[PDB]
RNA sequence: CUACCCUUGGUCAGGUUGAAGUUCAGGACUGAAUGGAGGACCGAACCGACUUACGUUGAAAAGUGAGCGGAUGAACU
RNA sequence: UGAGUAGCGAAAGACGGGUGAGAAUCCCGUCCACCGAUUGACUAAGGUUUCCAGAGGAAGGCUCGUCCGCUCUGGGUUAGUCGGGUCCUAAGCUGAGGCCGACAGGCGUAGGCGAUGGAUAACAGGUUGAUAUUCCUGUACCACCUAUAAUCGUAUCGAUGGGGGGACGCAGUAGGAUAGGCGAAGCGUGCGAUUGGAUUGCACGUCUAAGCAGUAAGGCGCUGAGCUGUGAUGGGGAGAAGUUCGAGUCGUUGAUUUCACACUGCCGAGAAAAGCCUCUAGAUAGAAAAUAGGUGCCCGUACCGCAAACCGACACAGGUAGUCAAGAUGAGAAUUCUAAGGUGAGCGAGCGAACUCUCGUUAAGGAACUCGGCAAAAUGACCCCGUAACUUCGGGAGAAGGGGUGCUCUUUAGGGUUAACGCCCAGAAGAGCCGCAGUGAAUAGGCCCAAGCGACUGUUUAUCAAAAACACAGGUCUCUGCUAAACCGUAAGGUGAUGUAUAGGGGCUGACGCCUGCCCGGU
RNA sequence: UGAUAUUGAAAUUGCUUUCUAACCCGCACCACUUAUCGUGGUGGGAGACAGUGUCAGGCGGGCAGUUUGA
């Protein structure tokens, strides 16, 4: 699970840390790495669109396959690991003909796995198949949305979604957040759950842990001059001072809808978020 | 105290060089106004 | 071939070595290979080895008016076999 | 130059303490070894600029003296 | 004019002898003084001839000048191996077709460029006024070519392709060797004049790459490995002696250097491509053993480089990356004094006024001064004892508060290395000696009792504000189902993110503990 | 947010619903091509909607030009 820390010092006192009995190896496989080189939110333009990014540590992109498309050539989980970009915790298996590959590790898992086109494997932790194999009431993860691109949603730490009712060309979906929509039968998604629990545990603890990780300080609004943020300035500390919490780029950011008008995707969604 | 020009050949070359001006429409209009005014130097 | 221009004589760096090397000012556009082939083609010797050193061009400014001296290449010839006369 | 970021490098005399962890003797927990953690401690380089005197047709369009702060890190370069 | 006035830019100079038309200043010498984790040696950026020699003294040099970083006149830079190119590639830039765009133009794929990184064969000595792994002396190694080659022919050549490898964080130790240092045997020079003495005082105690071996350790009998030992080397250098002779030992200590990002640990999970080794596609038809001879291009190379040569208008107390870094003292690269080595600061001479600046001491008192103990005094190192409230159990805390310290001589365990003696680090205790004072100089915490703010480390107004301001780890609200929301651009195109609701953006609060009451008129 | 052009068929009654060729796909594979660009081809998904053009209404201190007497 999740260690903490003696408070020996100021900083490490309310801070602990992600207890690493899962991580069973300590190298990555050198051949499904590549450079990753960081952008402080900056565009191809060289400005800053995106803020409170930029700085942390040196990265190695693990090249996972979301796509698991294969005859049911079987697996053998070998080592589970680390990866610095994902708040899973990544698989490197072995098929039975010779090639290595990273899977999102579900949670429970050093077995031997077979991607699952039709009704070829079962399910147990660890398979892919089609969402129309997947019988009503399993919690998968790592669904595709379009027929064959590679798994999409429920695919971060602890996440999962579970196989609602279904029509032929469109079984349902309860997300992970309360959205529930309608998946195309045809894509598939691994059975169980993204395991790494414990991932929203973890007080970070002091300041400079944070700032390693990739984290900008954010300034507030309130704090700002006039031109800066529509939160202005004022003498002493003054309140927001509006009918409207504004963004910094001057839109309402407290409870105004966002989702676009005419898309596609709004005869798919069965209820919203709740 | 540290004052504004440390200089350097390939910073001032690469910046305010030839073939940078000559690379651009507006550094050619640059280097056309020079030639019209009667520079000696016309770039750095 | 008449890539040499210009024999140089000074005080001790082109006599006091001058028993067994030879300084010439060069055309300023050739190798040190082409300089070995033109030696051994004029004054006829076989040439153990030559090396090439570029000058700057230094401001002698005389009489209210700047300007540059020329630019040069020294080469200096190491002969095997042989003399060069003239001097 | 200055702010921020990106890619590849470099620097931080010496000393003090002594977390987790493990190892042993007992009896979950104790004690002794071991271990070397930390935006830890003292303190030079280094980087700053709190006080104060001097200077103010200055040595200097922002400095000097004495002290002063961080000094393994959200470090400096 | 101010006015012969302010200044003449941090610092020790003295005398002799010269040169000279002219000397505080220029040269030579002796003494003295200053730096010495640097005022010393070397190099990157930058400058771009300021480098050297002969001549000069109009202007420059904050005075002088016979001098010079100034003037005139002649000279100075040497590479198969050093740094870069004919090798590779990050970030970025550019981009055939392409996408978009009133025009201009923007974005971008294959490609290419682009080191601060990866790969890559040379070392020691000598020499001039000025060069120096470049020239010369000796001994090398790498690539290619020509005539033989021992031995050839599935012998060989392989990719512009597959694979491996290159290939990488941080911290903490222990270790192996070596650089250096230090003390005693061989060396060579001296053996004094002030009392004394000759178990005396000095200075030296060397040497490369490459190739032959073997080798602490390291990872999986294989791979890689600092160092050692032999030659290299009859050589070269060498304190010295008269062109020639000239020693080269032990014992100790030992890095921050190398084995070596090795090994262990940890979490924040730590470049790429080539050279390199292979694999077959495909070429099909030599020699890498050996013998010698030949061949190897372009660019920088001078001088300054903590500075009078760079950036600051100046011969400007400022700024300027890395590199080696000795002795006594010590934890130590601190402190004080010196070494190697280099400098004495480009105005001086008097006299010792008020006043101003920097510094030292001071009777009695001891904050009475004052906006205020501001400033300055005091504490100050190492060892022993002892140490409160409170507390998040970590701390507070070096709390506070005391005591000790110099030298000599006895006696006893000790650590290392070691045949042994011998060195080096260490102590105990006790007997004495001195003084006003014993970490006798330099360096080095003032402490405690309360209260307001902010939890903490951090950041901030380059140049009047460093804080109670900002950040913060944590909390909470809210939008976002992925061509996500938000943002930049008109658009293409991007960031978000090669991420996906334990995720992403935005607003407020700001560790931790106890809580966070009520009202939906209006907006 | 509406009318309209790109913009087609069928049913049932201009509101509705179904289909496929328009249009769209930061979908998959293949070829240019030992390219996450692009173009083309083949499936899938979506489908007359979206997107884009003209017209209109609304919101709009996000930004702009200004007034704020004697």
């Amino acid at each position: 699970a999740i260690k903490k820390y003696k408070p020996i010092t100021n900083g490490r006192r309310n801070m602990t840390s992600l207890d690493f009995a899962e991580i069973t190896k300590t190298t990555p496989e050198k051949s499904l790495l590549k450079p990753l080189p960081k952008k402080a939110g900056r565009n191809n333009q060289g400005k800053l669109t995106v803020r409170h990014h930029g700085g942390g540590h040196k990265r190695q992109y693990r090249v996972i396959d979301f796509k698991r498309n294969k005859d049911g050539i079987n697996a053998k989980v070998d080592s589970i690991q680390y990866d610095p970009n994902r708040s899973a915790n990544i698989a490197l298996v072995v098929y039975a003909d010779g090639e290595k590959r990273y899977i999102i590790a579900p949670k429970g898992l050093e077995v031997g796995q077979i991607v699952e086109s039709g009704a070829e494997a079962d399910i147990k932790v660890g398979n892919a198949l089609p969402l129309q194999n997947i019988p009503v009431g399993t919690v998968v993860h790592n669904i595709e949305l379009k027929p064959g691109k590679g798994g999409q949603i429920a695919r971060s730490a602890g996440a999962s979604a579970q196989v609602l009712g279904k029509e032929g060309k469109y079984v349902l979906i309860r997300l992970r957040s309360g959205e529930v929509r309608m998946i195309l039968s045809t894509c598939r998604a691994t059975i169980g759950q993204v395991g790494n629990l414990q991932h929203e545990l973890v007080n970070v603890g002091k300041a400079g842990r944070s700032r390693w990780k990739g984290i900008r300080p954010t300034v507030r609004g309130s704090v700002m001059n006039p031109n800066d943020h529509p939160h202005g300035g004022g003498e002493g500390r003054a309140p927001i001072g509006r009918p409207s919490p504004m963004s910094p780029w001057g839109k309402p950011t407290l409870g105004k809808k966002t989702r676009r008008g005419k898309k596609s995707s709004d005869k798919l969604i069965v209820r919203g978020r709740k | 105290v540290k004052r504004t020009y440390q200089p350097n050949k390939r910073k001032h070359s690469k910046v305010h060089g030839f073939r940078k001006r000559m690379s651009t429409k507006n550094g050619r209009k640059v280097l056309a106004r020079r030639r019209r005014k009667g520079r000696k130097v016309l770039s750095a | 071939r008449d890539i040499l221009k210009r024999p140089v004589i000074t005080e001790k760096s082109s006599e006091a070595m001058a028993e067994d090397k030879y300084t010439f000012d060069v055309d300023t556009r050739v190798n040190k290979t082409q300089v070995k082939m033109a030696v051994e083609e004029i004054f006829n010797v076989k040439v153990a080895s030559v090396n090439i050193m570029n000058y700057k061009p230094k401001k002698k400014r005389m009489g209210r008016y700047q300007g540059y001296t020329n630019k040069r290449r020294k080469a200096i010839v190491t002969l095997k076999e042989g003399s060069i006369d003239l001097f």
